[PDB]
């Protein structure tokens, strides 16, 4: 008995691989009301036919960290902010003074260091230059010159300084992306929805369904809903304090906005150029005053415990308000498309939970009914995009806005990890992780339409 | 023709039943065979992606001529396969894998065995040839 | 110049009478080989017919591939046909019958003409391979 | 996906020169292997060639099939060298003489070679009836 080669043509097999893949988008958020636009740009509109085929009696490996996707869309989507690079104005590339005590406007505001301010030391040192004006709140006060200082203009002294001005839109549209031909795209179920490892309910697209971009340092929002529970994800969560994201059932609420009024006195400054100089006091008496629904926050924790003590045994275990160093770090982050903004998660956060045979100790409260209420920072002066040299000032925005927003996930460290009363903040990450939820559920593969194999029939000759 | 059943060419959905019984399943999935605007731009890209599999499966067809076979789907040669890398023997291995686990019982020698389909090939004309050539 | 059904489909649209001489005449003929903005939209679908007169070749000739022929626009089989579908006289037939009359005459025996040419390839191909495969 | 070779098929570039070298390893010279509005119209003119040029890559195979000679790379028939094309001799061709060279010797007999292809392969479909043809 002996045996030869033999080769087959549409072999049922595939192989990982790192790609481009190309994108639909929501077909009508951009429209000729918007002519040249970013988000108008590339991309195509959206597919409602995505179809499937079981994976009946077969199983995949999975990796969300090892994944190359979110690489793939944290290139492109940022190109909206070189898109954004607007020119500085001619009064301001230099270093200039601004001369005040109390604000140019008829009073400083009801709340924090808002006592706007001329330009002074002025290229020109001239009324065409001088005359012009900004909103104040917190860093626009920076020491220059001496005591009685004459302000800084902070924005100087960083490689890029620019504004994106009002005309420019941030809407967080639904891509769903499709692999390129030959490729397919492979999405992971069961209810052990852990991804990593090993898959049981594994199944087949052409495209993902619709996914949204968010821009937070601490609680993600504004979209995908998880799949009924709670649940954790880290790479190796045997890890002292390597990055944790939690998953939630239902989207608790965050309340609030900061509808504190200034009037739309933008400028064709200087040669021909644009600014948005806003004034006037009417509508000045307001303020951020955030709250939300107390138990829809305490029911998250009281779980959370209990799902800590499958991954550290027994131990007391316990949050602390958000890590130091910077506003940002100190905060959960965000912008409605008219003010910067950062909540202090450095004041809140803060419980223990015990965890013996417990009936006791783990939140906030118990039976009060109630909610709460919070506070929370601005910052006007920005250096806008993290990890680049790029600082803005901010263009404000008249009245209230459309703005609130509800909570779909925590990210998450075990700061302080080595001793009982378990510790943890909320906050670390890269940026770019924002980007990892919902995406555990896909791989992307690359078809191979051929293999060989032993067999019995001796070929002709 | 049809609306895509999941997967295009290839037509991927005996997906990982046993190799032995693939072999029918295969043979048989050959036996049988802004109101204007943006939503035309797309119309590229799809159709772009259409010509790249036919690309890709008439670059990848041509490979079959250089093997001496024609899409007649059980192609077989006299290279030996000779056991010694996973060495299975016959039911164990097409009863048992997935297609998707015979490459990782075996990828690497590929790169020589293309080699050995192709100068087997070649043999198989030359060893006539010579015959022929005696005068 | 090219033969023309469609672009390249049917190699003449004309069929030649008669099922006799035009079947070899085939194989000769074979041998033988605002305005601007909303244009640009009409460059679509020519495209999208060009693509499926491609997809609609390639799945037809897979068909005569796993029948063990290809390009061969006549060939000959093993499988027989048992005096009982019309039995008209072949030279009648060549002479007398257009396709587009066996069309009619014959025709719906076809999914069962179509396993018999399958069914007897492999049948036949393994038939070699198994008298061939002791050792 | 890949780069070019004069055309995205057919892979001029490793012309040879002697038509010996070019010849004795041929195989491996193919088994190797408005913001963007108008990026419509800078698909749309390139996607017309790349569809047409596989069309002509398929008038190729048609006259492969032809010759009886689906999928070869080197191929050959019946049909003699018989002694009038030029004398220029097999140790006196190659060795001394390019593909462009030869073409120009060889342009005239281009049909006539074609259709001496064409007869020979029609006949022996039907010289294996000289032993078959039973019943
Ligand atoms: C996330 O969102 C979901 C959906 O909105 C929330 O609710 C889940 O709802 C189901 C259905 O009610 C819950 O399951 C129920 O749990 C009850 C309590 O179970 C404990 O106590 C019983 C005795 O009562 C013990 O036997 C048991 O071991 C537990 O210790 C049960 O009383 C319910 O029983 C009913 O279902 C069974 C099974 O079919 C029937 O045979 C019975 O007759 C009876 O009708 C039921 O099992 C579930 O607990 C909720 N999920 C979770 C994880 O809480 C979630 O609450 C919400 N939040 C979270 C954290 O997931
Ligand atoms: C989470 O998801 C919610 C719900 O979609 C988002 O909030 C909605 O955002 C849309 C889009 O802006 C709002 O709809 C339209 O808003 C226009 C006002 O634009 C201002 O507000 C946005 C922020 O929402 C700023 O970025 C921007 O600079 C502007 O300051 C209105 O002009 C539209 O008017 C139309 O609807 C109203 C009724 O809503 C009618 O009275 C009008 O006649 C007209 O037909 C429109 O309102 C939508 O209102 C917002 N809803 C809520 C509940 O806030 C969040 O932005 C999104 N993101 C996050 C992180 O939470
Ligand atoms: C956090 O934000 C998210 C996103 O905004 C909220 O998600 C989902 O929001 C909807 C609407 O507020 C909730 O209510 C259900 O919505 C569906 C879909 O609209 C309704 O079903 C049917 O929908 C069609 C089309 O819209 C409509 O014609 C039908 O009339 C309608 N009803 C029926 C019986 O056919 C359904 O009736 C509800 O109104 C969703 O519950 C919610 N998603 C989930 C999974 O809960 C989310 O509500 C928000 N959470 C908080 C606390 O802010
Ligand atoms: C914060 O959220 C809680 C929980 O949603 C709110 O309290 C209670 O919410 C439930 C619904 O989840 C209310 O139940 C409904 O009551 C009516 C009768 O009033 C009944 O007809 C319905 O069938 C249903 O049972 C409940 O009334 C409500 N209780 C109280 C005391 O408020 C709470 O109101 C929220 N607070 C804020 C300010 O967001
Ligand atoms: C197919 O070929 C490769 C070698 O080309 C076979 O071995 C795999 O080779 C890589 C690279 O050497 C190995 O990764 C490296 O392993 C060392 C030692 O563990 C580690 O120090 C390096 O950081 C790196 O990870 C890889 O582990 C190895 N894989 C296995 C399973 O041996 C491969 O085995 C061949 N396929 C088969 C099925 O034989
Ligand atoms: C397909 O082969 C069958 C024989 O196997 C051919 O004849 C079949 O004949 C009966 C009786 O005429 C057809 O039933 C009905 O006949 C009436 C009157 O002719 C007609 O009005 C009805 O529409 C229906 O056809 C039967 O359908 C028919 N079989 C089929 C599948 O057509 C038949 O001539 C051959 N047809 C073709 C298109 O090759
Ligand atoms: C077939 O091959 C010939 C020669 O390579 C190609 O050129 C034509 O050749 C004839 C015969 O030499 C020329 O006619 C006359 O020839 C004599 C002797 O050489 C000369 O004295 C006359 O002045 C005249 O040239 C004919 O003119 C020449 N054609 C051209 C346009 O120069 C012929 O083109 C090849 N045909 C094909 C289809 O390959
Ligand atoms: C409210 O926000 C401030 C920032 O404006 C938080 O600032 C620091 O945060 C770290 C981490 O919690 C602490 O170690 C520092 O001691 C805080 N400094 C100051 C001056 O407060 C602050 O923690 C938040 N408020 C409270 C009461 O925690
Ligand atoms: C076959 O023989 C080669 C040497 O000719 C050897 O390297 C290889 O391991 C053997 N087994 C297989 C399955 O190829
Ligand atoms: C052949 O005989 C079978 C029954 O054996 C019958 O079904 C079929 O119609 C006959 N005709 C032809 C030409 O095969
Ligand atoms: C071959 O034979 C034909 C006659 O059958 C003759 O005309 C021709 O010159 C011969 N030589 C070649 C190479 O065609």
């Amino acid at each position: 008995e002996n045996l030869w080669v033999t080769v087959y043509y549409g072999v049922p097999v595939w192989k990982e691989a790192k790609t481009t893949l190309f994108c639909a988008s929501d077909a009508k958020a951009y429209e000729k009301e918007v002519h040249n636009v970013w988000a108008t740009h590339a991309c195509v509109p959206t597919d409602p036919n995505p179809q499937e085929m079981v994976l009946k009696n077969v199983t995949e490996n999975f990796n969300m960290w090892k994944n190359d996707m979110v690489d793939q869309m944290h290139e492109d989507v940022i190109s909206l902010w070189d898109q954004s690079l607007k020119p500085c104005v001619k009064l301001t590339p230099l270093c200039v003074t601004l001369n005040c005590t109390n604000a140019t406007a008829s009073n400083s505001s009801i709340i924090e260091g808002m006592k706007n301010c001329s330009f002074n030391i002025t290229t020109e040192l001239r009324d065409k230059r001088e005359k012009k004006n900004a909103l104040f709140y917190k860093l626009d006060i920076v020491q220059l010159d001496g005591n009685s200082s004459q302000y800084r203009l902070i924005n100087c002294n960083t490689s890029v300084i620019t504004q994106a001005c009002p005309k420019v839109s941030f809407d967080p549209i639904p891509i769903h992306y499709c692999a390129p031909a030959g490729y397919a795209i492979l999405k992971c179920n069961n209810k052990t929805f852990t991804g990593t490892g090993p898959c049981n309910n594994v199944s087949t697209v052409q495209c993902t369904h619709g996914i949204k971009p968010v821009v937070s340092t601490q609680l993600l929002l504004n979209g995908s809903l998880a799949e009924g529970e709670i649940i954790i994800r880290s790479e190796n969560i045997t890890n002292n304090v390597k990055t944790i994201i939690v998953h939630l059932n239902e989207s608790v609420k965050i309340e609030c906005t900061r509808p504190n009024n200034k009037t739309r006195t933008s400028i064709r400054i200087g040669p021909g150029q644009w600014f948005y100089a806003t004034g006037q006091v009417i509508g000045d008496i307001r303020e951020a005053y955030c709250n939300i629904n107390e138990s829809k926050w305490n029911e998250t924790l009281q779980r959370v415990s209990k799902k800590l003590k499958e991954y550290f045994p027994h131990k007391n275990i316990t949050f602390q308000p958000s890590s130091g160093g910077d506003l940002e770090i100190t905060t959960h982050s965000f912008n409605c498309g008219g003010e910067f903004f950062y909540c202090n998660t450095s004041s809140l956060f803060n419980r223990t939970y015990m965890a013996n045979s417990t009936d006791m100790a783990n939140s906030t409260e118990t039976n009060s009914t109630r909610t709460i209420t919070i506070h929370c920072r601005i910052k006007q002066i920005i250096n806008m995009w993290q990890e680049v040299g790029r600082a803005m000032y901010a263009p404000p925005i008249a009245g209230n806005i459309t703005c609130i927003s509800n909570i779909t996930g925590l990210l998450l460290t075990r700061d302080g990890g080595k001793n009982n009363t378990e510790t943890f903040r909320p906050g670390g990450g890269n940026m770019k992780d924002n980007w990892r939820s919902e995406l555990y559920k896909y791989k992307v593969v690359k078809i191979e339409p051929l293999g060989v194999a032993p067999t019995r029939c001796k070929r002709r000759v | 023709a049809v609306g895509i059943g999941a997967v295009f060419l290839g037509f991927l959905g005996a997906a990982g039943s046993t190799m032995g019984a693939a072999s029918m399943t295969l043979t048989v999935q050959a036996r049988n065979l802004q109101h204007l605007l943006k939503l035309t731009v797309w119309g590229i890209k799809q159709l772009q992606a259409r010509v790249l599999a036919v690309e890709r499966y008439l670059r990848d067809q041509q490979l079959l001529g250089i093997w001496g076979c024609s899409g007649k789907l059980i192609c077989c040669t006299n290279v030996p396969w000779n056991s010694s890398w996973s060495n299975r023997n016959l039911s164990e291995i097409w009863d048992n894998m997935t297609w998707l686990q015979w490459d990782k019982e075996i990828s690497n020698y590929t790169q020589i065995i293309y080699g050995l389909l192709e100068e087997s090939q070649n043999q198989q004309e030359k060893n006539e040839q010579d015959l022929l050539a005696l005068d």
